[PDB]
């Protein structure tokens, strides 16, 4: 069936799998007409920690997308978190004069404010702060996630290339290296 | 009106000193480093009853992604919103109990696909 | 060479039977076993169970009847499990840590028989019904993948996701009647099925002309309280008779420890919630071998596992309502069709299966107002429109 | 002398003027010689000087 | 009318390519020699270029052992019966 993988005569490929299966499939593929010339790949964030070294058979290109280590300015993130909690508390006290209490422990079944939990759950998703919109659906999705793009250089590491914000893209280079056929023709 | 923050097994280099100006939101910062299921359990049930507040928010460095599962099963006891940050139940929760309460600060697969397509467009393929 | 097994059941005699069975199997390399009882409020469950990891390498635990996700506190350590009531959810997924083997088809798999059921009567126009939330989604995905077009086959006309618990569904039923098919499939909670059946009192004007193949909850009592007659349904060969299930489990674990006899690499998880960072009781290999022909050739699981188990073998039993109570009529051993022996009583037209649909003959036609092709004129007082004549005395037709 | 046939030996001749140019007889052709991509395979042309 | 040539350092080497090239330069048939390759056993990288050959018809000249070796390397990499056809001189075997 991976022979049928050679039937794919397309410039761009997509792929979704785990790191071990990724290594296995890349091994099987690079043997059979799967290389950097005449190809390009894209894989979701679950490849690995970028600082972690990539395996050997893991070829060039391999554009992906995830958070970034820079996004992980820990203090800024915990600040944003405590802020979202506080602003949701303020909102659920603005639309109604009932206050969430301290609660009881893992003692028994006690769900006095259970109905309020759903009511609390209601306001915890459209609540914003600090100008930015930190909203959620009902499935743990930052409705506007600060994403970045990464591709690997010769073999070295992952370069912070593109920035994403609300269908907005900051991009660079307009150009991709082939490991000639690309000709720049001037006009008028 | 409270919040609590935990750093389990993680390089505990942080001090807030700037929460009281966020215009009372009162912390009680703790930092274990045992990466222990049972310790997580006994602390969380300890910290809730002790720290009479709601809405803890923490993070972590390792990536044994069962932490999301254990934490959500904690959230099974309702009125207990939890909110992960760096690891903070690192990777993602694919789905969720209905009665639960949790969030992740993580990109869902579909958003990643939409980004992939925006690239495919903007570079004309 | 000592290995330990644990259990979380509700009756002590069950655990004693389990110990007797495991000693009988080890007589058939020490294989001592432990056990504990379930918890009242489910939160102390994890603390109670990881102390049952106090023996060096406690392997898969066996639990009885929603439960506390011991697999969670075990997935942290790569430990298998048992399979007793593995249906109330989609446990059978690698979202929950790869720590669960079912051995018992979860309700979703049941749908597959339905598909095979169609081959008996060549129905090809079916309406689906699903409760919008997290299990009917599984039923849906299974029915979709079971629709192969490897070529005029069957085709599911329209699916109608309904919100759980909402009493009023009559709008969806008026939607149903407007459809053309005559075969319904309902898969939801028994309380919801009862609500539908009651609300089917006005929908029973599908009844004598229609037929449905409801699932497995809707033949429980809370649905018997409002069940109509023609309720062809399904059943599994074994309910909550755990003892035989304990037998199958101990057979699997015995052949498993026989596989464990090899010493390519052996290592135990720590004894108890000590706080070890990572666990590796060679979980990958343990599971890779447990998925390969356990063959505890005992009572039931006489065939190998799928990615979920299921014994790749259906002990499926049809059940028809003889207007007041169930009747086992025929069975299926996988695709093995063992037809019935008694008369399949359908709704009132009790002898013939209205196999198919009532091809409608009304047609709602739409057009547009184009000058030399159609014509639009206002009516007279009497509502109709005046008769004309063409130049040749031909009566002009109008609508 | 465009591409003709042969007595069925090799079937690539370029008789005539192209023959004199290719087979070492001459080294330049000044004449009303058209431009034809067949002829452009074996020859090298100057710029056009009459359309 | 499309093909290629694949050879490997065996005597009676260049005669082969030369005879064909001489034949394709004639007859007004419009033949199209896509590519000529060269493998030296005593690898797959150049045989990776063997996947560059997008032609329906292929030619090959080598010894039986090298033939087995190359066929092994090839059938793994997009070399099969569908979308291909091969021709080899008499020296394959009895
Ligand atoms: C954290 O790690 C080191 C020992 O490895 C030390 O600072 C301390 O004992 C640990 N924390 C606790 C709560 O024991
Ligand atoms: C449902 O709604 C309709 C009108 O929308 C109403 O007539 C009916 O009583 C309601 N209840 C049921 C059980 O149909
Ligand atoms: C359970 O099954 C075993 C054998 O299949 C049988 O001996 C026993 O009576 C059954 N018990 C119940 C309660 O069905």
């Amino acid at each position: 069936i991976q022979n049928q993988l050679k039937k794919l005569q397309s410039p761009i490929i997509l792929l979704y799998c785990t790191k071990e299966e990724a290594t296995y499939i890349f091994e099987v593929a690079n043997s059979v007409g799967l290389t950097g010339y005449g190809y390009t790949w894209i894989v979701p964030s679950l490849v690995a920690g970028d600082t972690d070294t990539v395996p050997s058979e893991f070829p060039t290109g391999l554009i992906s997308v995830s958070y970034d280590e820079w996004d992980y300015g820990l203090p800024a993130r915990v600040r944003d978190g405590i802020a979202i909690i506080t602003t949701a508390a303020s909102d659920m006290l603005s639309e109604h004069s009932f206050i969430p209490e301290p609660k009881s422990s893992c003692y028994n079944t006690h769900e006095k404010r259970i109905y309020q939990s759903n009511m609390l759950n209601r306001y915890l998703i459209n609540v914003t702060f600090e100008g930015r919109d930190l909203s959620f659906s009902e499935d743990g999705y930052q409705m506007h996630p600060k994403l970045v793009i990464i591709l690997l250089n010769k073999e070295r590491k992952w370069e912070r290339v593109g920035k994403w914000k609300d269908k907005s893209l900051q991009m660079k280079y307009y150009v991709w290296p082939r490991m000639d056929d690309h000709l720049s023709i001037v006009t008028l | 009106i409270g919040i609590a923050v935990i750093l389990v097994g993680t390089s505990d280099e942080v001090a807030i000193k700037d929460a009281h100006e966020k215009d009372v939101p009162r912390v009680e910062l703790v930092a274990m480093n045992e990466t222990d299921p049972k310790s997580i359990i006994t602390r969380i049930c300890d910290l809730m009853s002790d720290r009479k507040i709601q809405g803890v928010v923490f993070a972590d460095d390792t990536d044994q992604e069962a932490i999301a599962q254990i934490l959500d099963f904690i959230s099974a006891q309702t009125l207990t919103p939890i909110l992960g940050i760096h690891g903070g139940s690192s990777m993602i929760m694919a789905d969720k109990d209905e009665s639960s309460m949790f969030f992740q600060f993580g990109p869902s697969i579909e958003q990643q696909a939409s980004v992939m397509l925006n690239i495919m467009e903007e570079y004309d393929w | 060479k000592i290995v330990n097994i644990g259990a979380v059941l509700s009756t002590r005699k069950h655990e004693q039977m389990f110990r007797e069975a495991v000693n009988q199997a080890n007589k058939r390399i020490q294989l001592q076993a432990t056990s504990v009882t379930h918890k009242p409020n489910a939160i102390q469950m994890a603390l109670s169970v990881c102390e049952d990891l106090i023996s060096s390498q406690v392997y898969a635990i066996l639990v009885s009847h929603t439960p506390t996700p011991v697999s969670y506190t075990a997935g942290f350590y790569r430990i298998p499990v048992l399979g007793l009531t593995t249906r109330m959810s989609i446990y059978s997924d690698k979202s929950i840590h790869l720590s669960f083997l079912r051995t018992v088809p979860p309700y979703s798999h049941q749908s597959s028989v339905w598909f095979e059921m169609m081959r008996v009567y060549n129905w090809n126009h079916i309406i689906l019904l699903v409760s919008d939330d997290h299990e009917g989604r599984a039923a849906q995905k299974r029915l979709e993948t079971l629709l192969e077009e490897r070529e005029r086959g069957p085709k599911a006309e329209k699916v109608l996701q309904f919100d759980p618990g909402t009493k009023n569904v009559t709008a969806l039923l008026m939607e149903a009647r407007e459809l053309e098919a005559r075969v319904i499939i309902l898969s939801a909670s028994e309380d919801d099925a009862a609500t539908v059946y009651r609300a089917a009192a006005m929908l029973d004007m599908t009844g004598s002309g229609y037929v449905w193949l409801v699932g497995e909850r809707e033949i429980s009592g809370n649905a018997l309280r409002y069940a109509p007659d023609g309720i062809i349904g399904l059943q599994l060969i074994n309910g909550k008779n755990e003892s035989a299930h304990i037998s199958d489990a101990v057979g699997v674990v015995a052949q498993a420890v026989h596989e464990l006899l090899e010493k390519e690499n052996i290592t135990d998880p720590p004894r108890g919630c000590v706080g070890n960072t990572n666990i590796w009781k060679t979980g990958p290999l343990f599971k890779r071998v447990l998925m390969s022909s356990k063959y505890a050739d005992g009572v039931t699981g006489r065939v190998e596992f799928n990615e979920d188990g299921d014994r790749k073998f259906a002990q499926y039993s049809i059940m028809n309502l003889q207007n007041r109570k169930l009747v086992q009529v025929g069975i299926y051993n996988g695709t093995h069709v063992i037809p019935n022996d008694r008369k399949i009583i359908w709704p009132g037209g009790e002898t013939e299966k209205p196999r198919g649909y009532q091809m409608s003959t009304r047609l709602k036609i739409v057009t547009i107002h184009q000058e030399p092709f159609v014509y639009v004129k206002p009516t007279m007082s009497d509502g109709t429109c005046k008769e004309e004549f063409t130049v040749n005395g031909d009566p002009v037709k109008k609508v | 002398g465009t591409q003709e046939r042969v007595q069925n030996s090799n079937k690539k001749e370029w008789n005539g003027m192209m023959g004199e140019l290719l087979s070492g007889q001459a080294d330049m052709i000044v004449a009303p010689l058209t431009i034809n991509n067949e002829r452009a395979q074996y020859i090298e042309f100057s710029k056009p000087f009459k359309y | 009318y499309i093909f290629s040539i694949v050879t490997t350092y065996f005597p009676g080497y260049q005669d082969f390519v030369n005879k064909i090239r001489s034949t394709i330069e004639n007859s007004f048939v419009g033949w199209e020699l896509e590519e000529v390759l060269l493998l030296d056993m005593s690898d797959s990288k150049i045989q990776n270029q063997l996947k560059k050959l997008q032609s329906p018809i292929i030619l090959l000249y080598c010894t039986k052992e090298e033939a087995t070796y190359i066929f092994e390397v090839a059938n793994s990499v997009g070399l099969t019966g569908y979308g291909y056809t091969w021709i080899v001189p008499s020296l394959v075997a009895g």
